[PDB]
């Protein structure tokens, strides 16, 4: 149990030159540079036969007794050899067979050599023992035991067994045992001696199991002599001997370029306490393998330093990602707060942040240690860290701060796009506000200059996210061309090439084959130690981490929801708001390209989905006594300016509205109006400054459009100015295309505008002037109102005559007095803004046509020009129906279907159910739909054909007569309940309450 | 066991007899919901009533296959084809088939400026039935026996 | 401006008081049913509750592990907050005398590293008191 | 060519497992127009004799005049001359990217400029460029841009490169270091010879090395040849003889006399381009093909179809 701690109590008393041996151990293994000689010494903690043995074997054969005498090196070696010549190699074969042949248990020296993660591991043993240490690890290391083997090897790394071994058999010729073997080593080992030699001189070397004066030791010795000098690395001895190494051998093995360990130094054991030795060197090397050689707490400022001073590069990043910085000592929360992780070594940061608490204490510190500090603290300030948790008190959550290009400015894009760029990330900027701004072949074309530029100045950083950007654009100019040779010819008629053909075949050749899976893999070993956190961004699988955490969190606040629990601390929403505006910040500022990808588009949705409908239910949330005990009056869920944007840009319109719909956000009080309105006639300025200019941008009309068409939905929340209203109005009104803002989009956004403040006379004018040139642009008897949604320029005239009671739009008038006969498109769409146009004009228009079939009936009577229903009205309208009658008995035959005849049928029947045509032939149609007969005679109607639609779509003085009707309340009362018990809607619930009861 | 009616659907011109492209239905989203003047502010009098009821049809469809002619060819009106068979309850399985149309439609989606970072391979595209003064809906519905 | 109810919780044996171990608060779940209530001159308020609470950070009392029917009380600690003033110096003690070391996480086996024991409680009750969970106010 | 495209496949595998590894030869350096030697040469001879040598010059003499002029003019003239040719810089052509974009684990070479230096430098492929014994022990990355007879990254001077006659001579006492590194990449990468023309000295030396210690126990070193005609029988068969695979791309790639560029983006593009070309014509090879993507799949018990993906690429 103490073994750990004894071996920490030998750990900060060992020698500096033993730490800094074990140190650069350390980094080697991380590096992927270690390489472990395994000697003997090793084989014999698993009871792996002695060469010892043997030779006296061959000794007792040889001469018929054992030597009784200590085997010097070239007996050791002779006696194999005389053995071998005169017994023959039959004999030998034996013998080796007989000794070496037995199984052993992988010692715990095997297990913890392979837990290093060794480049390769060089032994001069002939067991199997490391072949199976390295097999159970999960790795795989190539073995190399002959010239054959040496090029037969499928993996990078590789087992050299040098001095060959038994797995090809138990037979002497494989293995170095006599005096024959090691004198022609090289002769018959030349390319296993030259792979040896190559991977000595490049990896760290750890000779491990082994005896000081050992043959290969001297030669890897003679070997490093023939180096250049000071173009070699000390190889590393693990003497493991009892006895402790005297100085004068120390200094001599030393001199011969020996960075020798001895363990009995390192720990006290008895003199057959191998095992013990062995593993006190190991796992004192195991346990110091991740951030645990603190010096002191005199050093925090400067071990923090040294672990920091390479992460000044970035502009900021997220404080989830800091943990990979210290190898997971320190989890700082989302917060900021320091949650001790894993340490070792007092001191670590506690220190450093008391030193923040404690002025006094920072001024201890050296003027370096104390500049060193300041800059560290102005760092995890930029960061956000918090103090450290265990002091953590009331912690503000401040929203993140970005840079303009997350902000809606374009002409101060435009300004800096034209200017100077001082250095590689002032371009790098520039070609992100390129990006930004619809640019996308001027942007690629520039990241491909930064790119050069920057591998030029070795910015390791900027060179990477040019890199990621530059595939990002890449990918960005491929779909877009993609798309737009499928559809955008489409959208607009005629395909848009502003990528020239010969630049996206240049574009394709430049790139290709090429994954960001590996970009990270690529870059400097210094680079991916350092900066292991910009790996996030390596993968293709960009937000590998923060979906999931969105899901499991959504989960999370979903349940508290349905079981209503009071939740404390930092609830889960908080960590989704900490989340989602730690990640657009360091998106945004850092200038990404992949802000505008469809991934951040859906984090950025569910994020703030989420976070509304949490701000809706805890509105909605009945409190119980011990919950108002709990809080009361509890803080809500504040729409900042920097939440209109997220909203406004990474949402579309269908999710918009089914979050309206969902949650009634318009209670949500938002703030911040000011930037908000900047930020919407920003967006206004734009669109006009695009449309009204007959030069602009298919790209960045393709990209800005969805955001613009958002941000203008959700405008109507946020109060608007008189100017920035007007220019609302004359960028949509006047300035918003056709082609995905329809006429009547067009309308309905409009009427946002309007519910969210009143129109003052100038927006009057502004409709008027649309309503006139709608009047002029009918000249064409060709022209005709197409609109989607159905709302047509009759609804601006309606929106005028609801805003102002007495206005008379003289521009129309002057265009009736001017119309003739030829003009009667003309004059059908003025009479349709009749209430618009003045007195005498209305005579005009009155005298050039009136009423003549169904379609004009329905024309004249909406505007009201007739008072009452004439009996040729009704008549014409009886006549329509016996069309109506003879087309579906002749469609009895064919499939029955209505679309837009439905309409003017449940017109007549309503009118008729409202008593206003007493025209009896709309009873002999009765049959022809289900509506028809619901309203004219509800009595006979089946009632059974009652659709959502009526159930919802419903009119209040209609719904007040039906609520007079006792035959036809009962039943829709009974199916209105009905329905609103199985699914709980608002509209039927208001149908419930406010008139049927 | 799964829908078992797959839905053809052709795209062509509408000025001229030409095919645009060939796809897959994959759904049909049918609002309506009154919002001229909000929920209210519409024309009302005493003895007057009309019917301001405005709804929208929304598609969207799945593996577009563009017609070889008209990308080698190149105010536009485009129609529909949708071609399903005409199943019911008591027979899921009918020789009859539903022929919807919907000749006022204009080809337009949100996946426009869609970048995933590895390319996808479901350019799925919506859809809305344009409607005219004369024609409040457009869209038509015939079943062959 | 965060929540600034991060309420302390001491979990003691009732048996004979010890301290069990610390943690901070994370929820507090209550609901009831009246399904039963279904099949009165001799009326019932038939609506029992069920109080569920739990916990983050829980550190274990050193002695609680040494020496290691068996009750627990639950003594939370959170400051007063009112709208009026936003601190208030009166803190309000709410107590569960009477839990169950509630099995909820119930072996959750995930391979992440997240250092996360959080420990569910079920406020028990008995034919005397029919929940055990009591408040009171420091003013 | 059956047998240029078996040696396709070959190196395409090794591309696709990173094996791959080239010897870029002093041609490479000859199509983006940098200085060569034999112009150094005529230099040197026409300082030293007046003028240079109106018969072609031989090979001892290629190497002698460098040293003459090293001898009786002194060093220092023979570095000056050094700075005065080689001090130009030329762009990289496509071959050094497309030569990467075989994605080498190492990039060996004799060359001592540094336009495959500045093609990675592009191409952002950071080779530890290990370029004197020195380099071998600071060696960063694993993998290596191996400057097998240096370059003038300190300095244009005859020191920092193999140029004159004593370097070759004393090749091995001057590099051990470098050829022991040279002959283990050798050993176990697939390697490929380009610029390095049939009966340079370098690969003269090399091919005893080859030879010399592997015993069927070496992978035979490919020869992408860029000749302006094509390789003739005899000296294939002596070369192949000797052990080497040799791709002469001019006749798979017609092309005239000075089509350098095109010959060499021409074999170029076919190692690229069919790494990337999964060759299959017959209908049998339907069942065949889909099954060495599925033989793998049988011993698992079940598996998403999702999953079959990354099966069939």
């Amino acid at each position: 149990k103490r073994y750990g701690e004894k071996l920490k109590e030998v750990f900060l008393m060992l020698d500096n030159n033993v730490v800094e041996c074990i140190k650069e151990i350390t980094e080697s293994s991380r590096n992927g540079k270690l390489v472990f000689f395994v000697g003997a010494g090793v084989s014999t903690l698993s009871d792996y036969p002695q060469w010892w043995r043997l030779v006296d074997k061959y000794h007792e054969e040889l001469y018929g007794s054992p030597k009784k005498g200590n085997y010097s090196s070239d007996e050791y070696l002779r006696i194999p050899q005389i053995f071998y010549n005169v017994k023959g190699e039959m004999a030998f074969d034996g013998i080796l067979k007989d000794f070496f042949q037995v199984d052993k248990p992988t010692n715990p020296i095997h297990d913890k050599i392979l837990a290093m993660n060794p480049a390769h591991v060089i032994t001069t043993n002939y067991d199997n023992l490391i072949d199976t240490a390295c097999w159970k690890r999960g790795k795989y290391f190539s073995v190399i035991s002959a010239e054959e083997d040496v090029a037969n090897a499928t993996s990078s790394r590789y087992l050299l067994k040098v001095h060959g071994d038994f797995r090809k058999g138990f037979k002497g010729e494989n293995v170095v045992l006599k005096e024959d073997d090691y004198l022609n080593y090289d002769q018959n080992y030349p390319l296993i001696s030259n792979l040896m030699k190559t991977i000595i001189a490049t990896h760290t070397i750890v000779f491990i199991g082994y005896g000081l004066g050992d043959y290969n030791i001297n030669m890897l010795l003679n070997w490093v002599r023939k180096l250049q000098k000071d173009s070699f690395h000390k190889p590393f001895f693990i003497r493991t001997d009892p006895s402790p190494i005297e100085n004068e051998t120390l200094i001599y093995y030393e001199n011969k370029g020996l960075r020798i360990i001895d363990a009995a130094s390192l720990i006290d054991s008895n003199e057959y306490d191998y095992l013990e030795r062995y593993s006190a060197v190991m796992d004192l090397l195991i346990e110091s393998q991740e951030n645990k050689f603190i010096t002191k707490d005199d050093e925090v400022i400067d071990y923090i330093y040294g672990k920091i001073s390479p992460l000044f590069a970035l502009q900021y990043i997220r404080k989830i990602d800091l943990k990979h910085v210290f190898e997971y000592d320190y989890h700082f929360e989302v917060n900021g707060t320091v949650v001790r992780h894993k340490n070792k070594g007092f001191g670590y940061m506690e220190r450093f942040f008391e030193l923040k608490e404690s002025c006094d204490e920072r001024s201890k510190l050296s003027k370096k240690q104390y500049e060193r500090f300041n800059a560290l603290f102005n760092f995890f300030e930029k960061n956000g860290v918090i103090c450290m948790a265990k002091d953590a008190g009331t912690l503000n959550t401040s929203i993140e701060i970005n840079s303009l290009a997350y902000h809606g400015k374009y002409d101060v894009m435009k300004k800096f796009i034209e200017e100077q760029s001082v250095s590689i990330e002032d371009d790098y900027k520039k070609a992100f506000f390129l990006a930004c701004l619809g640019r996308w072949e001027e942007s690629y074309d520039l990241y491909s200059n930064i790119i050069l530029n920057s591998i030029d100045e070795s910015n390791g950083c900027v060179y990477y996210l040019s890199q990621i950007n530059r595939y990002r654009i890449y990918q960005s100019i491929t779909q877009a061309v993609t798309q737009f040779n499928g559809l955008g010819l489409l959208t607009f008629g005629r395909h848009y090439k502003p990528f020239t053909d010969e630049f996206l075949a240049r574009i394709e050749r430049e790139m290709t084959n090429f994954n960001i899976d590996d970009l990270f893999n690529g870059m400097p070993f210094e680079f991916q130690k350092k900066y292991k956190i910009l790996e996030f961004l390596s993968d293709n699988q960009f937000l590998y981490d923060d979906t999931v955490k969105l899901f499991e969190l959504t989960n999370k606040v979903r349940s508290e929801m349905s079981e209503g629990s009071y939740s404390f601390g930092m609830s889960s929403d908080i960590v989704v708001l900490l989340r989602l505006y730690d990640n657009l910040r360091f998106l945004y500022e850092n200038c990404l390209w992949s802000v505008s990808f469809h991934e951040f588009h859906q984090y950025i949705r569910n994020s703030m989905s989420l976070l509304i409908e949490k701000a809706e239910y805890e509105r909605t949330r009945d409190i119980d006594e011990l919950g108002f005990s709990f809080f009361g009056k509890k803080s809500g869920f504040f729409m900042e300016y920097y939440d209109f944007v997220n909203i406004s840009r990474h949402f579309k319109i269908d999710d918009i509205k089914n979050l309206e719909r969902s949650c009634s956000i318009d209670k949500i009080r938002f703030g911040e109006q000011e930037k908000i309105e900047e930020y919407l006639v920003g967006i206004a300025e734009e669109i006009t400054k695009q449309f009204s200019a007959n030069g602009m941008n298919v790209v960045f009309y393709t990209q800005f459009i969805s955001e613009a068409k958002a941000a203008l939905y959700f405008a109507k929340y946020v109060k608007l100015s008189e100017e920035g209203l007007g220019k609302i109005v004359k960028a949509l009104l006047f300035y918003f295309p056709e082609r995905d803002l329809d006429i009547g989009k067009r309308y309905v956004w409009l009427e946002r505008l309007t519910k969210c403040n009143e129109l003052p006379k100038s927006i009057i004018s502004i409709i008027d002037d649309f309503l006139v040139l709608q009047a002029e642009k009918h000249i064409d008897q060709n022209y005709s109102e197409v609109s989607s949604n159905g709302l047509y320029s009759r609804d601006y005239g309606a929106l005028i005559k609801h805003f102002e009671k007495n206005f008379i739009s003289k521009r129309l008038s002057e265009i009736t007095l001017c119309l003739t006969q030829d003009k009667q498109k003309q004059i059908d769409f003025l009479f349709k803004l009749l209430p618009l146009l003045s007195t005498n004009a209305k005579s005009h228009l009155l005298s050039f046509k009136s009423v003549e079939n169904i379609n004009d009936l329905m024309n004249g009577i909406r505007i009201g020009l007739i008072d009452e229903f004439t009996p040729e009205h009704e008549e014409l309208i009886i006549e329509y129906l016996e069309t109506r009658k003879v087309n579906y008995i002749v469609e009895k035959e064919k499939g029955i279907q209505t679309f837009s005849s439905n309409d003017y049928m449940s017109t007549f029947g309503i009118w008729y159910f409202l008593e206003e045509i007493n025209n009896s032939k709309m009873e002999e149609f009765i049959g022809m739909d289900d509506q028809y007969d619901f309203f004219v005679d509800p009595e006979n109607f089946d009632y059974k054909k009652f659709i959502p639609s009526w159930l919802k779509n419903y009119n209040d003085k209609l719904l007040g007569k039906i609520a007079g009707n006792k035959h036809m309340k009962h039943h829709v009362i009974e199916v209105l309940k009905e329905r609103v018990k199985n699914s709980n809607d608002k509209r039927y619930l208001e149908i419930l309450m406010n008139y049927f009861i | 066991t799964v829908i078992q009616d797959t839905a053809d659907v052709y795209f062509k011109r509408k000025s001229d007899g030409k095919l645009v492209f060939t796809a897959e239905a994959q759904t049909a989203s049918f609002s309506q919901a009154i919002s001229e003047e909000k929920l209210r502010g519409g024309i009302g009098n005493k003895p007057l009533y009309i019917l301001k009821s405005e709804k929208e049809i929304n598609l969207t469809v799945k593996n577009a296959f563009f017609d070889l002619e008209w990308l080698a060819m190149t105010s536009e009106r485009y129609e529909v084809e949708y071609r399903t068979i005409a199943y019911n309850p008591d027979t899921e399985e009918v020789y009859s088939d539903i022929y919807i149309q919907f000749p006022n439609v204009s080809p337009s989606g949100e996946f426009e400026m869609s970048l995933e970072n590895g390319n996808a391979l479901a350019p799925e595209i919506k859809f809305e039935a344009l409607a005219d003064t004369d024609t409040d809906e457009m869209a038509v519905v015939i079943e062959a026996s």
